[PDB]
RNA sequence: UUGACCUCAAAUCAGGUAGGAGUACCCGCUGAACUUAAGCAUAUCAAUAAGCGGAGGAAAAGAAACCAACCGGGAUUGCCUUAGUAACGGCGAGUGAAGCGGCAAAAGCUCAAAUUUGAAAUCUGGUACCUUCGGUGCCCGAGUUGUAAUUUGGAGAGGG
RNA sequence: GUUCUUUGUAAAGUGCCUUCGAAGAGUCGAGUUGUUUGGGAAUGCAGCUCUAAGUGGGUGGUAAAUUCCAUCUAAAGCUAA
RNA sequence: UUGACAUUGUGAAGAGACAUAGUUUC
């Protein structure tokens, strides 16, 4: 049961796997009943916009961080800082996030610019009975695109000090390497009776 | 919290009180706050004077 | 599709192509990766040395991405200007005005040196370069800015 | 859970129908294809928009 | 209020005046039936932080359990199978003896639905509980939106499905990468894990 | 903390214009209160010392902080509440048969 | 002598509820061996079959004692991927997840712990009438060993 | 869409000053045993013994002691797609 | 079957340490 050349394969069907096959025949199927299911809410969601307002967030880790992505709520800072409250924010199609945390400025005016923009390009209807009939736009995200920041310009001056980029990484790399170390010669050293 | 608040002129502690827990503190507590305090027979007779069947304490 | 198969062309040859002294039987070798260490070793060294045993540390919890660094060679490099900007900048090569490139936000980690850019100047923009790419970038003309 | 539908790739795909899009003139192949043309006036056959 | 001190009282469950009322009170307990009703919470601090209210359809049963190790019954200890499996002695049984207490008053009151129970005594032999309930056709609490999700049919006999709080806990259900096994539900993402996805287009 | 700018080394990250926000209350769960401070310290002259809590001070007296550490780390989880542990009863003794 | 109280009883006491069925899918318990390893016990089959308890139209999960280590993200569920990878393994046969990223759907919250103390403000039941999925008046009853309002950490509360 | 009652000497949101800020225990946690997991000086679960704290507690995928840092807030609960 | 821990409490005599006051252990 190994024989000529070949990769060594690791196929996993020894158990009763048969038993767990899933062939999606219902794709046509479940997307058309995804489609009937928003065209269904559209309409029982009155001029209302099928999804909420989304703010500015920069992606995590080391891979990533580079671009910003739609996060889930506003952070009730950013929503202090557009004048209204969380409570009344949810019920106006923003979306808050008691759990996010404005460490960056950058983000947090990108996001409280984001709620300016919004509060003034929608129209909120009064409580009373009239309901002067609006037409609903279906988006907020294709209306409030995140577009990734610009950081720079085109072309621009060459400064040159000399200081060759890659030893400057060599040597950040090394002050963190024997940063413990050199410590520990202070700590000794100090010790001089 | 009329103990620790120092408004009690005087505390009926009763006898009784199978879950004893739900008094044993109050000798240190009225002694600790400076209220006097009396552990009287008859829970039941706390009731009656409060217009309760048990009072557990007046 | 079945009917090019080769089993259509064995129908009346009464073994089917498996041999009448050796047969079809179900699993003459055992069933796997059996025997690698005996009766399989010989096909197993020569077509998979290395295959038995450790090697090196192991790493709990290893996230990928941790280690993401995309390289990119000087071979390339220019490729990140779209052509029609691009040729604007190879002629008029002068500091005061030279293109930034930033290979971040291209999805690159790393500057590597594989060779041979012209001589215009160029601000490359990057995590970490390769010793030879930023030489040869100083030749140009050109710097490096680290970011990050 | 035997395979069914096939995938083609995209632009393949295009290249088929293009061709057969530039066959529908060449009233040779439509000839050979069935359909009387012989007693029509010109192919690619353009009609009014009013269609 | 009074309630604090309960709290921080209990917290000493080795100090000499609580060592004489648990001493007391578990001979007590010991001579009623194992299972029998319960007049008020022997606990009323622990009962109200677990959902109890005094007010009527809110009922409090008491029950005793056995302790130590699910022997695997198996005539004569004979397993018929592989060694690795030959074990009797030294089985634990994946279910708390305080979701076995629940179990047992919670079919004793089938017309009930179990809230919550918490841990009072244990001698060597015993571990006793106190389980509270909840009469889910008693108008205060079909009333009361605070309560009534508990007369919901979905809820029937939660502690028999481990949706109690202990039947939580022995499911392993909380967040995070020490619960990847079980968090989703064990057996639930186990098949999720192996079951094959073929696509119309094979991908 | 003021990140370096490059990719590596101490401080490494990107320099961004930074905020501190609003502190949260869910980060002071631990605080004590002026009424639990009342209440535990009641309590405590209620219901006494437990039986290891005893046979700790009395360990500490004649055998001092190490030993007792020792112990406690047996008794407690671990060495940290065993710390946390013996000092509280430093504090019953200087308090108390002292000062 | 009489009247309560605590706890425990009995009624063909007034009104209710549980059982059994089904069980494709769902929440749990319990639990194999054939098989694979060319033999075999650890392993595998498999946290599978059989056995037991319990729900629904979905079940379960769910507003972080989470992920992360970033310029950080932000309930749960699911798909595409991560990946046949990190890792487990007579490190043999074999096994094998997660974080990030795209998409589907999006939704949030309430208790315990607080003196209403210038007024238990709360509630089941009976009963009469009424505009009866209920309301109101009145009486038993519950309940201070705590029923309402208030507050839930994102807070929030008492003052001014 | 209409139309009858105004619920109210009711209820709710927001700015500043000040004082506070109650937050779940035979639990968390530890040892040991058994089971289970990819989880590896121990992934979860359970038995028995031990059993906390409040600038505390949990986690941070190599055991330990020291020093820091980050991140949440357990041992009670509801919830459509 | 044997040991330890838990269920496990009250006296008294005798051994046992801070090293010949009594909290403690057999
Ligand atoms: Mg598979
Ligand atoms: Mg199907
Ligand atoms: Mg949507
Ligand atoms: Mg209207
Ligand atoms: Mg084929
Ligand atoms: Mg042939
Ligand atoms: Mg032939
Ligand atoms: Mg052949
Ligand atoms: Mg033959
Ligand atoms: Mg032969
Ligand atoms: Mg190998
Ligand atoms: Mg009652
Ligand atoms: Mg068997
Ligand atoms: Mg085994
Ligand atoms: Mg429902
Ligand atoms: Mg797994
Ligand atoms: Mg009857
Ligand atoms: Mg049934
Ligand atoms: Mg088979
Ligand atoms: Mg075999
Ligand atoms: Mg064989
Ligand atoms: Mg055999
Ligand atoms: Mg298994
Ligand atoms: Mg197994
Ligand atoms: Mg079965
Ligand atoms: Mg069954
Ligand atoms: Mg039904
Ligand atoms: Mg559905
Ligand atoms: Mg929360
Ligand atoms: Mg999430
Ligand atoms: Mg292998
Ligand atoms: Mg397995
Ligand atoms: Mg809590
Ligand atoms: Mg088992
Ligand atoms: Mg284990
Ligand atoms: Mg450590
Ligand atoms: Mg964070
Ligand atoms: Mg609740
Ligand atoms: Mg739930």
């Amino acid at each position: 049961a190994i024989s000529k050349n070949l990769p060594i394969l690791k196929n996993h069907f020894r158990k009763h796997w048969q038993e767990r096959v899933k062939v999606h025949f219902d794709q046509a199927g479940k997307k058309v009943s995804r489609r009937n299911a928003r065209a269904t809410r559209a309409a029982k969601i009155a001029p209302r916009p099928l999804d909420l307002l989304r703010p500015v967030v920069r992606a995590p880790t080391v891979k990533y961080n580079r671009k910003v992505r739609a996060g889930r709520g506003f952070t009730l800072a950013e929503v202090k800082a557009a004048g209204l409250t969380a409570a009344y924010a949810r019920t106006i199609g923003i979306a808050v996030d008691h759990r996010r945390q404005n460490r960056n400025q950058e983000i947090f005016d990108a996001n409280v610019q984001r709620l300016k923009e919004y509060q003034s390009k929608i129209i909120v209807f009064p409580r009373n009975g009239k309901a002067p009939e609006a037409e609903q736009v279906l988006s907020a995200a294709a209306t409030f695109p995140i577009a990734q920041p610009a950081t720079d310009v085109e072309a621009r001056a060459v400064q040159d000090n000399g200081e060759s980029a890659f030893r400057t990484l060599r040597l950040a790399r090394s002050e963190k390497k024997f940063r413990g170390i050199r410590e520990k010669r202070a700590r000794e050293k100090a010790e001089a009776e | 919290a009329l103990i620790e608040n120092k408004k009690a002129k005087l505390v009926l502690i009763a006898n009784d009180v199978d879950p004893i827990e739900l008094v044993v503190f109050l000798p240190a507590l009225c002694k600790k706050m400076g209220v006097p305090y009396a552990i009287v027979k008859g829970k039941a007779r706390l009731g009656t004077l409060v217009n309760q069947k048990t009072s557990a304490v007046a | 599709p079945s009917r090019f198969t080769k089993t259509r062309k064995h129908r009346g040859h009464v073994s089917a192509g498996k041999g009448r002294i050796g047969k079809h039987r179900k699993h003459p070798g055992g069933r796997g990766m059996a025997g690698g260490q005996h009766h399989h070793r010989i096909n197993m060294d020569k077509y998979h040395p290395g295959y038995f045993g450790k090697v090196g540390m192991r790493y709990f919890h290893k996230q990928q991405a941790h280690f993401w660094k995309p390289v990119l060679n000087l071979d390339k490099l220019w490729t990140l200007i779209p052509e029609d900007k691009r040729d604007q900048y190879l002629k008029s090569a002068s500091k005061e005005t030279a293109p930034v490139i930033d290979t971040l936000a291209a999805g690159y980690g790393k500057i590597l040196g594989k060779g041979r850019i012209p001589n215009v100047p160029v601000i490359v923009k990057a995590r970490f370069v390769s010793k030879l790419a930023e030489e040869k970038i100083r030749a140009a003309g050109g710097v490096v800015e680290l970011i990050a | 859970w035997r395979k069914w539908n096939v995938k083609v790739n995209h632009n393949e795909k295009r290249y088929a129908t293009a061709s057969a899009i530039a066959a529908t003139a060449v009233a040779s192949l439509v000839l050979a294809r069935g359909h009387r043309v012989e007693k029509i006036p010109e192919i690619p056959l353009v009609v009014s928009t009013d269609l | 209020g009074a309630y604090k001190y309960l709290e921080e009282l209990q917290r000493k469950k080795q100090s000499d005046v609580l060592r004489f009322l648990q001493r007391v009170r578990v001979w007590e307990y010991r001579q009623k039936n194992v299972i029998h009703r319960a007049a008020r919470p022997t606990r009323p601090d622990k009962a109200r932080r677990l959902g109890y209210k005094a007010k009527q359809g809110f009922v409090i049963y008491r029950v005793r359990v056995r302790r130590g190790n699910r022997k695997r019954p198996v005539p004569k200890g004979a397993t018929y199978g592989k060694p690795t499996n030959q074990g009797v002695n030294e089985l634990k049984y994946q279910r708390s003896l305080r979701a076995t207490a629940e179990e047992r008053v919670g079919r004793r009151a089938a017309n009930l639905r179990v809230l919550n129970s918490y841990w009072v005594n244990q001698d060597s032999t015993y571990k006793y509980f106190e389980v509270i309930l909840v009469d889910p056709q008693h108008k205060a609490i079909r009333r009361d939106a605070r309560y009534n999700w508990i007369c919901d049919p979905v809820h029937k006999h939660r502690e028999a499905r481990g949706l109690t709080a202990t039947g939580k806990k022995s499911r392993g259900i909380n967040k995070g990468h020490k619960f990847n096994n079980t968090k989703a539900g064990r057996r639930k993402t186990w098949k999720r894990q192996n079951t094959l996805s073929l696509w119309r287009y094979r991908k | 903390t003021v990140k370096t700018g490059i990719a590596i080394g101490l401080n490494k990250g990107k320099k961004v214009t930074s905020m501190t926000p609003a502190p949260k209350i869910s980060y002071k769960k631990g605080a004590a209160s002026n009424r639990t401070k009342f209440v535990r310290s009641l309590v405590r002259e209620i219901a006494g010392l437990s039986p290891y809590e005893r046979r700790l001070i009395d360990l500490i007296r004649n055998s001092g902080e190490k030993r007792a550490r020792k112990v406690a780390k047996k008794r407690l989880g671990s060495f940290t509440r065993a710390k946390a542990k013996v000092e509280e009863m430093n504090n019953i003794i200087a308090a108390s048969r002292r000062h």
